[PDB]
């Protein structure tokens, strides 16, 4: 077309003009500060409503919120829940029997939404990586055990999040 | 080109043996046709100059057990042409193969796999029918309404065989089936 | 022996520390599982810095992740390409699909749980769980890694 | 001809990709993809779930645009109940699409990248998708299966400060997007890579029934989002961006400008955002408020109801279809009046994509089969269901 | 099944397939294992969950005896070696191990049945010390328990035996097999699936097996050169039998012997050229006329050619 | 190769019938050398299991269901020659190589 | 002088010990594609151009024009060989 | 001198130069803060009690919600 | 001769020392590129990371696949290493710092580099495997195309020097370095030291995601280690001769005192790690480049380049006789 703009193009081409700038800005952030995590000692962040390992609760006195009224049981979508439930030796409405299946569970929250007690909740724990399948599968006095360990957490998100549903 | 100018003038033009049953409906403008014709109004819809139907969004099958003709073959397609859509349905048994359209729009020849690895229903001049998403040697067809949903076999390792083997299904716990009618 | 049982512990934790240090995972990504898996390799948590290094041939592998769904026609070609890596090796299940069958555990087509064809060292928990979830979980593979004794259990065979 | 039998038994090239390849020499004579290995019952299994259980399922298919799916099934739900959406639930499930559309094509720029040997993009573009994934964390509580779109809305409203953060996002992304660009839009070797490979005809892209940018690169102006407009799209300004060549780089750029238009829904989205409900108010389909099921019979018995059996849908049957960032996805749902679908059929645009890499990848050099995989943006949940 | 199985010495070879058939029946099976918890991983994957249990225990510790059988109302012994090692002898490994496990099932009182596994030619007139040991240990079985089964299987065959693997390996890394006696001595082998099935069987029994011994040996007779014969038409090679007499063939095994109990670190074990089953060449090892078969349990053995020399495949 | 129409008689269909039985017959030799048969099975047994499976349908009157079957059986016969699952004595659906029946069963159980 | 090989020697011998040593110690614990003929046949005629090449390039002191110029003769005849397969399309391997 | 074969306790001895302590816990775990703006102003970390054998399980209920950033209270506001 | 062998392991050993701090150093640069740390947990900074990697592989059990060229495949990678190991017997590292030196070491190394394609070759086809072969093959084909463009260069230098020894070739750049007036020449070596190393954009054997199966996929333990020692050293060599040839070897910048203070084995190693930056740097900024684009480039570009290159510097040099 023109001798200047096919020198031009000659030039670019034997002398690599364009590989030079992916060069300068791979070489940029070289110097630049790394967004690493330096895990276990630094975490990522979370938010209240984060879905992790299930725990059942308790009122401030002790007693069980659970009332064995099968809602969860009946929306959890993956059907990890199995309940079994009688009149107590004090006449109150209990489990005897609470089972979640964390192998067939899809960490939905479901369960938590159809709650009309604020019983079964996702707490905030992501770590709980076990060596055995039978230590995935969470019997009622595990889940009570998860929700006197997070207990403090789980009452300060539930706070938080109140005012959204 | 909207759904009243598609129903009035597929009425007048289209032959009229080929169309049992015509609805114009929100949910979607409807041609219900026998199996010996679909073929011919889809390459009639394909062609013709006001309708130009060329893409074929998808084919599916429907299970009605209460049927003597228990399957439902939906074929879904869309004129980019005249930015429109158009459903048309025939009726099939376990037995009576029908046409391809895979001559017509190249898209059918997966769909139509599926519906008779899913369902059963074979297909007249398809170049290559063999089952696509099940298991090799696979034996019924899952989505009918009859087949169980976990099914009759399930796999595991066998240490003396060293191999992967099948044998019948043995469920821990069973499906719960939670009727809230 | 109050000699021999010195320098044997010390081999035994030179194998430990060897092995922990530098651990190869292939990967069997099959479903949503292995897209919280490459996360995990990216920038943010970088398992590099453990000197996890992620591998594309069985032979060079002393772990394999399974993060995702387990179909019965996935099977045999899970359990092949296990048979075909070198000891010492682990097993990592990743996420509900490959624990037990999570969402698909009733499914016509599905495997229940991957420990049905191979054997399974650390299972990690969630639909999918988290890149720093998985991360704990290698974490624990190490601690397992680190109760070895091999040198001491050969010596005394 | 030889056989090869490439199954990559890893995320590098898909997971589950198993191909058979007839070749002479390095050319390539036929491709033939061999599927089902992530085929796991899904629309078997749906038949058996309430339309609330079934929604989870949608999250899973393309497990990279997780709430596109939740998107177009609320969509056909809402469809056959004649459900009215509010204003700001409309424009947070277009956001949240946007956001969405971002993710699925950073992932799938990059992967294609690193598969043809370029490392870099990668990393720089999964750490924007990991800014992404904490508004995903911060609305709903997971970073990938949200479950967040519903039938008649969203689950809950947006958490205090959230716009902020995205606009502080929005306000960066565009130099990210340079970034990447300059790593591969003018380098000799990327162009060696991606021109003419995979042409397609505007013709053969209506043949095989290709949808998003498989279709539009091959010249044929046609985006959903302005053919059959939802929510709030027909409020919103972008540009729809059309090939010539109908290639791999045109796919490429096409990808790149879609990110870019993108990012200007969302700056809109932000801006226009406007106050109210965030879930339809006809109170047999949705859920009351915590404090108002603790307070009123009524509430009460309306979340017993909707929890255990689930909302009814009248009897019929229609096709929704969305644009997905990976093409058209669709849902025939066919109700029968009663609380479970009686059949939903999925329509996966990966589904037609890989079934055109026969024709795609005629007479190509073994190393462009990858190459052409990228372009089409597969994924095996989809594919598969 | 309510049967709760200690079966000690799962990890070697008959024992996968033992514990295969056991979880087939659905009893639990507590598999007791020395030394690394890789060892019984395989056996894992046998079974529903918790049905197959491995747990640490020592051999010359009764207290982890006493503890893995703690909860268990059968129990079953495989433990045994062919070879010695400086820690452990002919005797250590197959006479005293079987003696503690038999008195430690006396005082814990629970074991209905008791199955204790040994070799086809055990008797106090061999030349093999390892068969000696092997007698000795039925009789002080059998004396601490005098209603314990008492198995006596040939030679196994299967995938990890321990006889057509070494002739292979040598064959495909020398190019020749040796033959010890001539190519001569009969036995009758036996696959391992079948012995397997003959302790279930015996299990399962109305309690006829209590008390008795029984002499599992294969379909049919062969000669050391007739087997080498099926390896050789399985792994599709040439031929070429060498003959090494007798005290050749006890020269080439005397060095690990020798040196085993006076070098302070551990030796390979021997393949071909063990001393102890080299003896044990020099006589035919036939089941009796007047033992019990496979027939009184019911059971019809396999023969050999086939599926269960079909592992001999991956030689080719 | 491409799915031909549905047979309009038994005359066509019985023909159709016997090119399957031969392409099935025809396939014996693959699939023994495939699943290491020759000490286990011999090939006449194959060849009378598959003519056995032909003879107990010889009632079938309606073409059409003899086209599906025809079709079934081609199917499962390209799975167990391209897609071989070995087990021992099972190719596919076929097992390969004094008291009344109802005390047995019995004997084992409550659901016969 | 062939001293100096005599130290390569000794290397080899030590080079083939550390591999062994490494290599040792764990064991303690039918489509024929003529385009490769092809391209070892042009591999092989520059192979011998550049053998050539290595007298010339020390001799150009003294071999002065005339050697120069013989050289080119070489090269000339040998480029033009290239041209030959250069545009019968053995460079090509698409 | 356990930093020479951990690198990973290193790197937090590191970035503890200059760090605010924030609190301990009953397990003896040190929290430390920064306020500046590196991984986006994210400066929260925690120094393991035990220099070998420290596991991220061992953040108490109280602690673990400040870590992730789920909330500004530290363990001692909630606890109180 | 009873010091060479002190003199040989004074070579050998820190050379491997070398090389597994150079896999650290691709990693570490690799990682501060991606705005990530790369190992820094296994030792402080992650310096103890390759011993635990090389201890890993000594503790793991080799496989050995049932093949019928049982010897053949184990012995590919030992070939490989040793000549990846010998070529630095001629090496000069400082004036008199060489092992052997060799009058006709140009083409010593020339001849080496030849022999370098066995190994390659021998295992794709001993591993008993279509892929690897193939694999093999078009990694053989490349090396031995680049080798060409190589040799021409030798030879444009060796015209300049008038002698094949290394030593010679160094202290003829006392002047000025050959790699000011024959920068293109030193752009084209660099390039074709990339390609013949098979690295990246050139690193077919990598690029199994791309379904091209590389030549050492069925190795495990200590015979993949071999071949991964053997193709770092190579690199490190190939940045060493870069530094000999064409940047002055252990001569300073400057002919000045102040620059004559440091030692010359400096001077020679910090220009050796510019260059193993820039193969670094290269493989993090570029995609690679199919099989028959990079065949084209080396018949097609790099050898006629490096004819004209031979060529025009004879010319000039005979025409104003500045010849050596
Ligand atoms: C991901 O890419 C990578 C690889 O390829 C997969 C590697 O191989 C490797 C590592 C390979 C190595 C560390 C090989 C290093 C070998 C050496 C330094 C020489 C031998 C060193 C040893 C500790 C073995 C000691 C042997 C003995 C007999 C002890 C007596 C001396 C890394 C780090 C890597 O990042
Ligand atoms: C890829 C590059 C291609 C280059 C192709 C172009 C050049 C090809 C060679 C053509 C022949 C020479 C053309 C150059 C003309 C200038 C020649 C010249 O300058 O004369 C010199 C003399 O040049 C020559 O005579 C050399 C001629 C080269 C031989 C070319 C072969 C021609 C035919 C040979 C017949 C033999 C049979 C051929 C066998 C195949 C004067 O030198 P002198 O006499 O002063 O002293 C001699 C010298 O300096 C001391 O050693
Ligand atoms: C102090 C710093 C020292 C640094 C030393 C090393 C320098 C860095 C070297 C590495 C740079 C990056 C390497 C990665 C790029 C590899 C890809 C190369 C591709 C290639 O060779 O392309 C060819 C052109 O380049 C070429 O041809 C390359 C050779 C260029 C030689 C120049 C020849 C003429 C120069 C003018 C001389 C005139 C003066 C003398 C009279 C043409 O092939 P293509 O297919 O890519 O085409 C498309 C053109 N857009
Ligand atoms: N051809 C054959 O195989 C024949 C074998 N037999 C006998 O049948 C039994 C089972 O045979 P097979 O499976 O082949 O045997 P193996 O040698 O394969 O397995 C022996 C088992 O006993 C264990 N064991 C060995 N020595 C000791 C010890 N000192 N302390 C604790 N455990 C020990 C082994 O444990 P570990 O793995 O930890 O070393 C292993 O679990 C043995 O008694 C054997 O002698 C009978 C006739 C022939
Ligand atoms: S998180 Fe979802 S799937 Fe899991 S138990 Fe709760 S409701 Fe069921
Ligand atoms: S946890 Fe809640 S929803 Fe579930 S049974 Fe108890 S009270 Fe009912
Ligand atoms: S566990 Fe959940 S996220 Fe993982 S593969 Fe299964 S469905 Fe996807």
């Amino acid at each position: 077309k023109d001798w200047n703009t096919v020198f031009e193009r000659s030039i670019n081409t034997l002398f690599l003009t364009e590989m030079v700038r992916g060069l300068s800005l791979t070489l940029k952030y070289f110097f630049d500060p790394k967004v690493t995590i330096n895990y276990p000692f630094e975490k990522g962040p979370l938010s209240p409503r984060f879905r992790g390992e299930h725990a059942l609760r308790r009122y401030p006195t002790g007693e069980e919120r659970c009332i064995a009224c099968k809602l969860c049981e009946a929306v959890c979508p993956a059907q990890a829940i199995t309940i079994e439930a009688e009149e107590r030796e004090d006449g109150s409405r209990r489990t005897t029997r609470y089972d979640i299946d964390m192998t067939k569970c899809i960490y939905c929250g479901f369960c938590q939404e159809a709650c009309p007690v604020d019983a079964i909740v996702e707490g905030p724990n992501f770590e709980f990586a076990t060596e055995t399948h039978e230590e995935l599968l969470y019997d009622k006095e595990k889940l009570l055990e998860n929700g006197d360990r997070w207990e403090t957490e789980i009452a300060e998100n539930l706070r938080s999040e109140s005012l959204y549903r | 080109m909207d759904n009243q100018f598609i129903f009035k003038y597929s009425w007048e033009t289209l032959p009229k043996k080929w169309v049992k049953k015509m609805e114009r409906s929100e949910h979607g403008n409807r041609f219900d046709t026998n199996t010996d014709y679909l073929f011919q109004l889809l390459c009639f819809l394909k062609l013709h100059t006001y309708t130009r139907v060329q893409v074929l969004i998808d084919i599916c099958g429907v299970d009605y057990p209460s049927r003597k003709r228990r399957f439902e073959v939906v074929y879904n397609l869309l004129s980019t042409r005249y930015n429109s859509r158009i459903r048309v349905q025939t009726s099939a048994d376990e037995v009576t193969r029908i046409s391809s359209v895979v001559s017509l729009f190249p898209s059918a020849g997966w769909w139509e796999r599926e519906v008779w690895d899913m369902f059963g229903v074979s297909f007249i001049n398809h170049p290559d029918l063999r089952r696509i998403l099940t298991d090799y040697g696979f034996e019924g067809h899952p989505l009918r309404k009859d087949f169980p949903l976990s099914g009759y076999v399930q796999v595991r390792y066998d240490d003396p065989e060293k191999r992967v083997v099948s044998e019948p299904i043995e469920m821990t716990q069973e499906f719960r089936y939670f009727d809230f009618a | 022996s109050k000699a021999a049982e010195f320098v044997i512990s010390k081999v035994d934790d030179l194998m430990n520390w060897a092995r922990t240090g530098s651990i190869w995972p292939m990967t069997f990504g099959l479903a949503c599982c292995a897209v919280e898996m490459m996360h995990t390799g990216a920038a943010r948590y970088d398992l590099d810095r453990f000197g996890i290094i992620f591998r594309p041939s069985p032979r060079q592998s002393d772990c394999m992740i399974v993060a995702g769904t387990l179909t019965n026609k996935m099977a045999p070609a899970l359990r092949k390409v296990y048979d075909q890596m070198p000891e010492p090796r682990w097993v990592i299940s990743m996420g509900s699909c490959a624990n037990g069958g999570g969402y698909y555990h009733y499914s016509y087509s599905v495997v229940r749980g991957c420990d049905r064809i191979v054997p399974v060292d650390i299972y990690v928990p969630g639909c999918p769980p988290t890149a720093e979830a998985l991360l704990y979980g290698l974490l624990q593979l190490q601690k397992k890694i680190n109760r070895r004794k091999d040198f001491l259990h050969w010596w005394n065979k | 001809n030889f056989t090869l039998n490439f199954g990559p038994q890893h995320p590098a090239a898909h997971g589950v990709l198993r191909l058979v390849l007839e070749m002479n020499g390095e050319v390539v004579e036929r491709a033939e993809p061999h599927i089902g290995l992530l085929h796991r019952g899904t629309e078997k299994l749906i038949e058996y779930k309430t339309y609330l259980q079934a929604l989870p399922y949608f999250d899973r298919l393309d497990y990279v645009s997780m709430m596109a799916q939740e998107h177009a099934y609320s969509l056909a739900v809402e469809k056959l109940l004649n459900c009215e959406v509010p204003l700001r639930a409309q424009y947070i499930r277009v956001l949240f699409c946007e956001i969405t559309r971002i993710l699925n094509h950073l992932l799938a720029l990059t992967t294609h990248a690193m598969d043809v040997g370029a490392l870099t993009p990668f990393l720089w573009a999964f750490e924007e998708r990991e800014k992404l994934l904490e508004f995903y964390e911060r609305v709903s509580g997971a970073r990938m299966h949200a479950s967040f779109i519903r039938p008649g809305g969203v689950a809950q409203d947006l958490p205090l400060g959230l716009c902020r953060d995205i606009d502080s996002f929005t306000q960066q992304f565009a130099s990210r997007i340079d970034e990447l660009e300059e790593m591969l839009t003018g380098n000799r070797i990327w162009k060696q890579r991606l021109v003419d490979i995979g042409t397609v005809t505007a013709q053969q892209a209506k043949d095989w029934g290709f949808s998003g940018v498989m279709l539009r690169g091959s010249g044929v102006c046609w985006d959903l989002r302005r053919a059959a407009p939802y929510d709030v799209y027909d409020q919103l300004d972008f540009d729809v961006p059309v090939g010539t060549r109908g290639d791999c780089y045109d796919r490429y750029c096409i990808r790149i400008e879609e990110m870019r238009q993108s990012l200007r829904i969302i700056v809109q989205c932000l801006n226009q955002m406007p106050s109210g409900m965030i879930k339809a108010d006809d109170r047999k389909l949705c859920p009351p408020s915590r404090c108002r099921m603790k307070l009123s019979m009524e509430s009460l018995i309306h979340h017993f109801e909707l929890y255990t059996e689930g909302f009814s849908v009248p009897a019929s049957s229609t096709y929704t279809a969305v644009e997905a960032p990976k093409g058209e996805f669709g849902v025939f749902l066919v109700s029968n009046g009663s609380n479970r679908p009686y059949r939903c059929k999925i329509r996966a645009p990966g589904f037609a994509h890989l079934q055109g890499l026969d024709f795609m990848s005629k007479h190509h050099m073994l190393a462009d089969v990858v190459t052409i995989i990228g372009t089409q943006d597969i994924v095996f949940g989809e594919v598969d269901r | 099944s309510g049967i709760v199985a200690t079966v000690f010495g799962a990890t070697g070879f008959l024992g996968r397939y033992l514990v295969q058939q056991l979880a087939k029946m659905g009893s639990q099976v507590l598999v007791p294992f020395r030394g690394s918890e890789d060892s019984p991983r395989h056996l894992k994957l046998m079974g529903d969950l918790g049905q197959v249990v491995p747990m640490k225990f020592d051999p010359r510790d009764e207290d982890s005896i006493k503890a893995v059988m703690a909860k268990a109302n059968v129990v079953i012994n495989l433990i045994g070696r062919e070879y010695e090692t400086r820690n452990f002898s002919f005797e250590d490994a197959n006479h005293h191990i079987a003696e503690k496990l038999a008195l430690v099932a006396k005082e814990h009182g629970g074991i209905m049945r008791y199955i204790q596994v040994s070799c086809l030619g055990a008797s106090v007139s061999s030349p093999s010390r390892m068969l000696r040991a092997k007698a000795a240990a039925e009789e002080a079985v059998l004396n601490a328990l005098p209603e314990a089964t008492i198995m006596r299987p040939a030679t196994m065959i299967g995938t990890e035996d321990r006889i057509l693997n070494p002739w292979s390996m040598f064959v495909k890394k020398y190019g020749f097999l040796p033959l010890i006696g001539g190519g001569t001595t009969k036995f009758q082998p036996v696959y391992v699936v079948d012995v397997a099935a003959a302790i279930v069987a015996a299990l399962k029994d109305d309690g006829s097996s209590m008390g008795k011994t029984y002499e599992l040996g294969g379909p049919d007779v062969f000669t050391t050169h007739e087997l080498a014969e099926i390896m050789y038409d399985m792994i599709r090679e040439w031929p070429r039998y060498v003959k090494l007499p007798f005290p050749i063939a006890k020269a080439m095994a005397a060095p690990r012997d020798f040196m085993v109990n006076k070098v302070p670190f551990p030796l390979p074990s021997p393949q071909i050229f063990n001393l102890d089953q080299i003896n044990a060449l020099t006589t035919d090892t036939l089941v009796s006329d007047n033992a019990l078969k496979f027939q009184d349990l019911d059971l019809v053995p396999h023969k050999l050619k086939g599926y269960p020399v079909e592992f001999l495949i991956q030689y080719r | 190769i491409g799915v031909p129409p549905n047979s309009a008689n038994l005359t066509e269909a019985r023909r159709r019938v016997f090119d399957f039985f031969r392409a099935a017959c025809r396939s014996i030799p693959t699939i023994m050398d495939i699943y290491n048969l020759q000490d286990v099975v011999a090939p006449s047994q194959l060849r009378y299991a598959i003519s056995a499976q032909i003879r107990n349908n010889a009632h079938i009157t309606d073409p059409k269901v003899i086209d599906l079957l025809i079709f079934k059986g081609m199917e499962e016969l390209t799975d167990i020659v391209d897609h071989a699952k070995q087990r021992h004595h099972i190719i596919g659906q076929y097992v390969v190589g004094g008291k009344t029946d109802f005390l047995k069963n019995f004997y084992t159980s409550n659901y016969f | 002088m062939m001293l100096e090989f005599a130290p390569i020697f000794i290397y080899l011998v030590i080079s083939l010990l550390v591999s062994l040593i490494l290599l040792g110690v764990p064991f303690l614990f039918s489509r024929f594609d003529i385009r490769f003929y092809l391209v070892s046949i042009l591999f092989l005629i520059f192979d011998l151009e550049v053998t050539f090449f290595f007298p010339w390039a020390v001799s150009l002191n003294k071999i002065d024009l005339f050697g120069f110029w013989s050289m080119m003769a070489f090269l000339f005849i040998l480029t033009i060989g290239f041209l030959y397969e250069w545009k019968r399309g053995a460079l090509d391997w698409e | 001198m356990r930093c020479l074969p951990d690198g990973n306790l290193l790197q937090t001895k590191i970035h503890n130069i200059g760090a605010t302590l924030v609190g301990v816990d009953k397990f003896g775990n040190k929290y430390y803060q920064k306020l500046g703006d590196t991984q986006y102003g994210r400066h929260r970390w925690v120094e393991y009690a035990s220099k070998d054998r420290y596991n991220a399980s061992q953040v108490p209920a109280e602690w673990h919600g400040w870590l992730h950033f789920i909330t500004d209270h530290t363990g001692d506001e909630l606890l109180s | 001769y009873i010091a060479v062998p002190a003199e040989i392991l004074g070579i050998i050993l820190p050379l491997l020392l070398g090389v597994a701090f150079l896999v650290l150093a691709e990693r570490k640069v690799m990682a501060f590129v991606q705005r990530r740390k790369g190992p820094d947990v296994v030792g402080s900074f992650g310096l103890l990371q390759p011993l635990a990697d090389g201890l890993k592989l000594i503790l793991k059990e080799p496989i050995s696949p049932s093949s019928a060229n049982f010897f053949l495949f184990r012995m590919a990678p030992v070939a490989t290493f040793m000549l990846s190991l010998v070529a630095w017997a001629v090496v000069p590292f400082d004036y008199g710092m060489v092992l052997s030196d060799l009058n006709i070491g140009l083409l010593y190394l020339f001849a080496i580099s030849s022999l370098g394609v066995y190994g390659i070759i021998i295992a794709g086809r001993s591993s008993n495997s279509k892929y690897a072969f193939l694999g093999a093959l078009r990694s053989a084909a490349q090396m031995v195309s680049y080798e060409v463009s190589i040799g021409l260069i030798l030879i444009t230098v060796l015209i300049c020097v008038g002698s094949c020894n290394l030593s010679e070739i160094v202290m003829a750049q006392k002047q000025i370095w050959f790699g000011i007036p024959l920068f293109p020449v030193l752009v084209m070596f660099f390039i074709s030291c990339l390609a013949e190393t098979n690295r990246a954009p050139f690193d077919l054997p990598e690029a199994e995601a791309e379904l091209v199966a590389g030549y050492n996929v069925e190795y495990s333990s200590m015979g993949f280690a071999l071949f991964f020692l053997g193709e770092y050293a190579n690199m490190i060599l190939m940045s060493g001769l870069c530094t000999l040839f064409f940047l002055g070897g252990w001569l300073p910048i400057l002919d000045l005192p102040i620059f004559k203070k440091i030692p010359g084995s400096i001077w020679f190693s910090i220009k050796v790690l510019f260059f193993l930056f820039l193969y670094i740097w290269v493989r993090a900024a570029f995609p690679r480049y199919r099989y028959d684009q990079l065949m084209g480039l080396g018949w097609k570009v790099f050898l006629p380049l490096s004819l004209a290159w031979v060529v025009s510097v004879s010319g000039l040099l005979v025409t104003f006789q500045w010849l050596p």
